[PDB]
């Protein structure tokens, strides 16, 4: 399955590096996010984001 | 045919392996 | 026996492609590795 | 000169050269070292040295020639060189000798000589012989659990067990009329195209060779010879290469070529070459090299070969190269292709232009056994014309870069790193 057009993908090496090194920092990015969202709604009610609602009239 | 002394080769090579060898001595061996 | 009978390794040996299928896996994965590792260096 | 083609049962072929007058006439077979299961080893050897071995006084007593014979992968061939004016005696003694009748030839007291002759000479190749020593381990451990790894003379323990039934029966199942040939090379024009083909002046036994269930592998396997007691070190490396017949074998021969041979102790090599040559100099690394581009029917083996009085520069002289061989995927200059070209322009004309007949006769029957007909000497140079940097970097990026090596070793090999360092070394730089 693996054709040519991933075959050519594993033979540059001088450029690699900063594109590696960005998928690196986007893929850091969307798991603090999806880590952030988890740990918000695991727990409703204790956090301080509906407080401010619960004490609204 | 009449053999004598038939104790080459194959003898010892036959315990091994069987479906390796390539199937068509093994009609030559059995007979 | 000789040097020449080599010894069977049957019992690790895979199935009989040794293509890129391996080294495309081991590169992928190292790749990811590096990932990591770099994302926590930073 | 010209090749001539005709087939009835058999294939019959002649490459006249009138210049030359030494008449070689002689059959060649199909099935040689390849066409064996490892019980069974040396008995194309023991059939080489028992053609060799007695009739070699009827032949020169009755008549006048000298016979020869080789076996390399799968060509067990058995020349018959003689006089101009002489070829119609020596096909009758090749008649004789092999269709009717083997028994005489077959005798116990005969064959007990051969085998101790054999023996003897095994013994004295696996002592003294190191470079070959480790081109056949090389070949034993790139091809494992393969019809084409074992050796080419057979392994000390495989040949006091088999004595005259296994003989006969590799007579019977490998010497046939589908993979055999009557070369013609020397200065005879007609009579060999004409008496070859004969109501039954033809090998009996009309039947197929047996076919193999394992075509070929290759798998990087390393095997090590270490032994102190030796003063050299003589190590060999390889990947895959192509097998005859494929639109590679030429650019791999050009490959092989580039780099070149090498030799230390000659004031005519140490000025010469390319870059690896002046990184070497300058400390006395290497004494020999051998760019070898290997080539059967059914895989390849382009590879490397040294041996060096130093034992601690071993891994230096195997960094540098790995590193030109890097090299040679990316960037290589047109005057290097231009040069290559040239040597091995010059390389293959005197490959096929030795005066020999058994050499030519042997080169024919290699090249006529897979293809049909001889690939000529122009035709070759003008495909050899037609490579270009193009075509040489493409190769190289197939084959070379990142794939799997054997490497082979005996003498001092203390100092040499296992595989994953040399391996490493051919994608870990930058690119
Ligand atoms: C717990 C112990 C360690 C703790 C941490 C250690 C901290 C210090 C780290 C020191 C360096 C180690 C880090 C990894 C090094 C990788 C290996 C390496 O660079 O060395 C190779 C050196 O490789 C080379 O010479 C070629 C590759 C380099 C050329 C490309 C350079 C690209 C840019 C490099 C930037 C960094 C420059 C400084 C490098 C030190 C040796 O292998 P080889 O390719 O030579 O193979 C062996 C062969 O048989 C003999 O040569
Ligand atoms: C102030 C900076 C502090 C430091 C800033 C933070 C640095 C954090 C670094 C953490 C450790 C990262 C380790 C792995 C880095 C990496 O990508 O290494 C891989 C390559 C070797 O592997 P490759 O050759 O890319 O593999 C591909 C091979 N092909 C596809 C062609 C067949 O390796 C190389 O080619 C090595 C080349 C040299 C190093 C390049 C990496 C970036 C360096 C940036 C600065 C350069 C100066
Ligand atoms: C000497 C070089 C390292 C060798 C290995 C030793 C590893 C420990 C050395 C560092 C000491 C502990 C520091 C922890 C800081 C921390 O964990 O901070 C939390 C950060 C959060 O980042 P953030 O953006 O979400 O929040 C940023 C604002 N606070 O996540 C991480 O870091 C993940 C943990 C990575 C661990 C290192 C990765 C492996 C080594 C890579 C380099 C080799
Ligand atoms: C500090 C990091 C923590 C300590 C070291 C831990 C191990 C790191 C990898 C070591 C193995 C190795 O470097 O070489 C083995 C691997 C295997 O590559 P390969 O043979 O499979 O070929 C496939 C890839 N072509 O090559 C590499 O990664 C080469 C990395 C070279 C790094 C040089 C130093 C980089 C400095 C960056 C900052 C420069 C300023």
């Amino acid at each position: 399955s693996f054709s040519s057009l991933y075959k050519t993908f594993f033979k540059r090496n001088a450029v690699f590096v900063g594109t590696i090194f960005a998928g690196a920092f986007v893929f850091q990015t969307v798991f603090d996010t999806a880590i952030t969202s988890w740990y918000e709604n695991h727990n409703k009610g204790k956090l301080w984001k509906d407080v401010k609602a619960r004490i609204a009239a | 045919a009449q053999t004598h002394a038939l104790s080459n080769a194959a003898v010892m090579d036959l315990q091994s392996r069987w479906e390796n060898m390539p199937s068509t001595e093994q009609q030559d061996i059995v007979s | 026996k000789s040097t020449y009978r080599t010894p069977n390794f049957d019992d690790v040996l895979k199935e009989n492609n040794d293509a890129d299928k391996g080294r495309s896996y081991a590169y992928f994965m190292v790749g990811a590795m590096g990932l990591l590792s770099s994302a926590g260096a930073k | 000169a010209e090749v001539t083609q005709l087939s009835n049962g058999i294939v019959v072929a002649t490459e006249h050269n009138p210049s030359a007058h030494t008449a070689s006439v002689g059959v060649v077979f199909g099935s040689g070292a390849a066409n064996e299961n490892p019980y069974n080893n040396g008995v194309s050897n023991l059939w080489k040295n028992i053609f060799l071995s007695k009739e070699n006084s009827a032949v020169a007593a009755k008549e006048g020639l000298a016979l020869s014979s080789n076996i390399s992968r799968d060509f067990q061939s058995y020349i018959v060189s003689s006089l101009p004016g002489s070829t119609d005696k020596s096909l009758d003694f090749l008649n004789q000798s092999f269709i009717q009748q083997k028994a005489n030839l077959l005798s116990s007291s005969n064959f007990e000589a051969t085998k101790k002759s054999v023996l003897k000479q095994v013994q004295d190749f696996e002592e003294n012989d190191h470079p070959n020593r480790v081109l056949e381990h090389l070949h034993s451990t790139a091809f494992q659990n393969t019809p084409l790894s074992l050796p080419t003379r057979g392994t000390l323990e495989s040949l006091e067990n088999l004595v005259v039934a296994d003989l006969e029966s590799f007579a019977n199942n490998h010497f046939l009329n589908s993979n055999a040939v009557v070369v013609g090379t020397g200065n005879i024009k007609h009579e060999d195209l004409v008496n070859s083909i004969e109501s039954k002046n033809l090998s009996l036994q009309t039947g197929t060779k047996p076919v193999l269930k394992k075509k070929a592998a290759f798998l990087g396997s390393e095997v090590r010879l270490r032994d102190d007691t030796l003063p050299k070190a003589w190590i060999s490396l390889a990947v895959e290469g192509e097998p005859v017949n494929s639109p590679n074998y030429f650019v791999a021969k050009l490959a092989a070529q580039i780099f070149g041979s090498y030799n230390a102790f000659e004031p005519a090599s140490r000025l010469q070459g390319i870059k690896l040559l002046d990184n070497i100099q300058e400390y006395q690394l290497c004494d020999n090299f051998n760019h070898f581009s290997l080539s059967y029917k059914d895989s390849g083996l382009w590879g490397f070969s040294t041996a060096t009085r130093n034992v601690t520069m071993i891994d230096d002289l195997i960094h540098f190269t790995l590193k030109q061989w890097n090299r040679l995927t990316i960037s290589v200059t047109d005057t290097e292709v231009e040069r290559a070209k040239s040597l091995l322009k010059l390389q293959l004309g005197q490959l096929y232009e030795s005066g020999n007949p058994v050499n030519d006769a042997n080169l024919l029957g290699a090249e006529v056994l897979i293809k049909g007909s001889k690939l000529s000497l122009g035709e070759a140079f003008k495909k050899i014309d037609a490579i270009t940097v193009k075509d040489v970097k493409a190769w190289a990026g197939k084959r070379l870069w990142d794939q799997d090596i054997a490497i082979a070793g005996t003498g001092q090999i203390e100092g040499l790193l296992d595989y994953m360092r040399i391996r490493s070394d051919m994608s870990m730089m930058r690119w």
